[PDB]
């Protein structure tokens, strides 16, 4: 009885699925109690920096905009880099989460490193099925990842302990410590962050300041009382559940009025413009 | 116009494409940007697999649709 | 105390915790062993979810209990 709302699968299905559902809290009202909060006051500056004809900065303003731009690809387009901005004002440790993926990546390929294996043939998931360095896998391949593997092969010429994860560690933390710095620049300036790929947890930092709980595969907390956004994954994707009386009054009220691509979005260049 | 290959981690590439393109051709573009050979590239589409010799069009693939790439190595 | 984090695999993870650890450092020594970013973890006791931001004692999870490990999925 719950609608399945398709969101594009451009790598940042989360944002974009995120995106869809929240516009439907919003235009039902839902979170008008929580839109004084500073979690919302910190997406109203996010969607104002992005936007420059966004004006007057208010949230009757951001209204209008998803009711104009009502169609779920433009809502994607608009709201969706929005929130994927917000979500990195709350990456308290980054430094660290790259630290584990290069050292994910020399723990579990230390022999295909030297052997000079390509990147594709890497080891990149774990026994659970995890993903063990997607930051990293999304840089570029000429640019970036192929030399990694390049100076990977010369670091561990010196790695002489035993090929334990927490050896592999301890080791990078004192062998390479302008290489991670390095890999902190590429990944923060990294212009197709988006589609990099993304876990509900990713962002919680974010949906626990905007009071918002996200529940994957109806794996709801019965305990948790707040507004909940449904994401549906099947083939890793995400899509977004929503009820039919909402989506009747708050979804594709009407046509597509964008076409800028995903990259044209997040990037900000193509301005979009003011309702009317 | 643009489609996107998503792998097994999530991870999305984009693709410029033009409908009458082979999927032949399609993998070769998907060995520009990853070092894959293209006879190690499985591409599915809605669970149809994709064949080297038709075309987009013929699977009815349009702008900004998701494309599943699997390595036939490791499945 | 030591606590098991059994996953569906069969794998069991033995880590040596406190009660006054919360469930995010536990996840960090999930990550410390096995590789698994916290990101991806979903751990469950007596059926219950639990908080990143709560501790052990706070479930009442004592010595030799045992956790399961839930993998969260991605997407693109």
């Amino acid at each position: 009885m719950a609608k399945t709302i398709k969101a594009t699968g451009d790598g940042a299905a989360l944002f974009n699925a995120v995106s869809i559902g929240l516009s439907v809290e919003i235009l039902s009202g839902r979170l008008d109690s929580q839109l004084d909060t500073p979690g919302y006051q910190a997406l109203l500056d996010e969607f104002a920096k992005h936007h420059p004809q966004f004006n007057p900065k208010s949230w009757k303003t951001l209204k209008e905009w998803l009711a104009y731009y009502n169609d779920t690809r433009d809502i994607e387009l608009i709201l969706a880099p929005v929130l994927f901005n917000l979500n990195q004002k709350y990456q308290d440790h980054l430094d660290e989460e790259i630290l584990n993926e290069l050292t994910n990546l020399v723990w579990k390929n230390k022999a295909n490193i030297e052997n000079g294996q390509a990147w594709f043939q890497l080891q990149n998931t774990g026994d659970l099925g995890e993903a063990l360095f997607p930051k990293l896998e999304n840089l570029d391949l000429k640019k970036d990842r192929a030399p990694l593997l390049d100076k990977l092969r010369e670091i561990l010429k010196d790695y002489k302990l035993e090929l334990t994860r927490e050896n592999v560690k301890q080791f990078l933390t004192e062998k390479a410590k302008e290489l991670l710095s390095a890999l902190k620049k590429k990944i923060s300036s990294d212009p197709h962050a988006f589609q990099r790929g993304y876990s509900c947890d990713e962002l919680k930092g974010m949906t626990d300041a905007l009071a918002i709980s996200l529940v994957e595969n109806r794996e709801e907390d019965i305990t948790d009382n707040r507004i909940k956004i449904r994401l549906e994954n099947q083939e890793e994707h995400w899509n977004v559940l929503c009820n039919e009386e909402d989506s009747e009054r708050f979804l594709d009220s009407t046509p597509s009025r964008l076409k800028m691509t995903s990259l044209e979005a997040y990037r900000g260049d193509k301005q979009v413009s003011a309702p009317t | 116009m643009q489609i996107f290959v998503k792998t097994l981690t999530g991870k999305t590439i984009t693709l410029e494409v033009e409908p009458s393109d082979t999927i032949e051709n399609v993998k070769a573009k998907i060995q520009d940007k990853e070092g894959i050979p293209p006879d190690q590239q499985r591409l599915i589409f809605a669970g149809k697999q994709l064949e080297d010799g038709r075309t987009l069009s013929d699977y009815n693939i349009q702008k900004e649709s998701t494309l599943h790439l699997v390595l036939r190595l490791r499945g």
